[PDB]
């Protein structure tokens, strides 16, 4: 039978600083992601559909550093990287340094499916997003106060 | 960094990774996530991998590919290979992070050498778990 | 794509690769050249590698790293590993190209699976060759 | 010491290769070997050797790097480069750049000036400027044969 595994990063809050509310919120987010990927596999969808939908869910969850709740660069912007790979033929698509596409993983997949390339950057990558009719969002959608404060604190502790 | 690996009923694998990168990152920096053989990887003959951690260490060691290589060339299990690379190799060059991976027979491993890794899995049975630290 | 691999007087290795990419490539495409473990690679314990050919095939197979892995994990020679990957693995995925590589003992291999490969080598003896085809 | 180089597997087909072009090609490769040989001969590093050799291949308009770089679909240059040192697996790389005269010298500037092993876009060019590397206009990089290669390829 099918199976799915997921992660929302190794950059976890240390246990001694993790509250019961945040712990519960985190497990809830991971649960919603598992459901997104489970629904696909359950419905007889591909492994590719499963990991795409799962990662799109992780992008949508603001607790995880992808799509919404993406960390900030030194210059207070988002630069988002993503990749998919299918084990049948080692077919792949990836992007780096992107901002605007709501779900970078859906762009990574658009690259694999629409081009002969396995990695694309800058405006060429965004051009594929537009061709593929992928959703774009404003900078506010991706913004989360905690990540913004994380940047300001991180920059302050370099002085 | 976030990611997912899946095995369908026929044993077909796929992996996907997405990241917003790194807090206070230098504009232009590219880590392991979008580089197949580093942070993302899938081959139906071995395993599917999605990594999280110090991108440079994952790029320098080609972590995802090293695990595929150890499975193919030495006949290692996904667990043995994945745990060795994250536990020993990644530690040795002073890198932090972890990795979710599923082999072609459905074995799931989620090794990490740091505080924790937000993670979970769901099976075709309906059986499910999530974790942050070492426990569930 | 162009590149160079060197072995120092102390047996220290390095590799470098540079490219304009591929003619009429889609703007934003990245090939194997700037990805360590794909098109460029150096470890003083094994070999230094600089690749040229279908960049996507080199990325998908992680050609440079596969050769480092085969040397470390199967104890293969640079020649055996490099020839196997360029001759068989790269063919199997439908990719064309080749590879210059120097191992830690100074053995140079320049395998390719296509019509030719602009290439050359110079030794500490002063002895030199350049080649296009055979 | 030893040095190996290549100027690509994208060779001109035998039936289109003249004796003059063959000679010109071997001459260019010879100049590259000399650039890298000078370094190793003088007791310089493997890194210096491959940097100088690749900078020479970039400078040679017969070879698809720096000057004589192929053109994109939209008639521009996007140049990728990397260095890696086998002692510590230290590395630097760039992708999608145009301006730096010698992309490989930027790849090396990334390794030596940052903790990163791959950089893109304006961040990469900012390191070039910090490192005081030479920038050139599209004219410098332009070669008629590559331009004609694009125009013929676009006939599709
Ligand atoms: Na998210
Ligand atoms: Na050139």
């Amino acid at each position: 039978g099918y199976s799915l595994a997921i992660h929302g990063g190794a950059g976890v809050l240390p246990r001694e600083r993790m509250t019961a509310e945040r712990e519960a919120a985190t497990h809830a987010a991971l649960g919603r992601v598992l459901s997104a990927g489970e629904a696909v596999l359950s419905g007889g969808g591909s492994a590719l559909d499963a990991v795409t939908e799962a990662v799109a869910a992780l992008e949508d969850e603001p607790l995880f550093n992808a799509g919404r709740g993406a960390v900030f660069t030194r210059d207070g912007k988002h630069e988002m990287d993503a990749a998919v790979m299918v084990g049948r033929d080692r077919s792949a698509g990836a992007v780096a340094g992107i901002c605007g596409p709501r779900n970078p993983v859906r762009l990574a997949r658009a690259v694999m499916e629409r081009t002969s390339h396995v990695l694309m950057i800058g405006e060429g990558a965004l051009g594929i997003a537009r061709d593929a009719g992928l959703a774009f969002e404003d900078d506010a959608y991706f913004f989360t106060q905690e990540r913004w404060d994380s940047l300001q604190e991180t920059l302050r502790m370099e002085q | 960094t976030v990611g997912a690996v899946a095995r369908d009923a026929e044993g077909r694998l796929a992996a996907a990774t997405s990241t917003g990168g790194m807090t206070a990152k230098r504009a232009g920096r590219v880590g392991d996530s979008p580089v197949i053989g580093a942070g993302t990887f899938a081959d139906d003959g071995t395993c599917a991998i999605s990594a999280t951690g110090d991108g440079e260490a994952f790029l320098r060691l080609s972590v995802a590919h090293e695990i595929d290589a150890r499975m193919r060339l030495r006949g290692e299990s996904l667990r043995s290979a994945a745990e060795a690379v994250i536990g020993s190799d990644l530690e040795a060059i002073g890198g932090s992070g972890g990795l979710i991976a599923i082999d072609r027979d459905g074995a799931i491993v989620t090794p990490y050498n740091c505080e924790g890794m937000y993670r979970g899995w769901v099976l075709g049975s309906g059986e499910r778990e999530t974790a942050i630290y070492e426990n569930l």
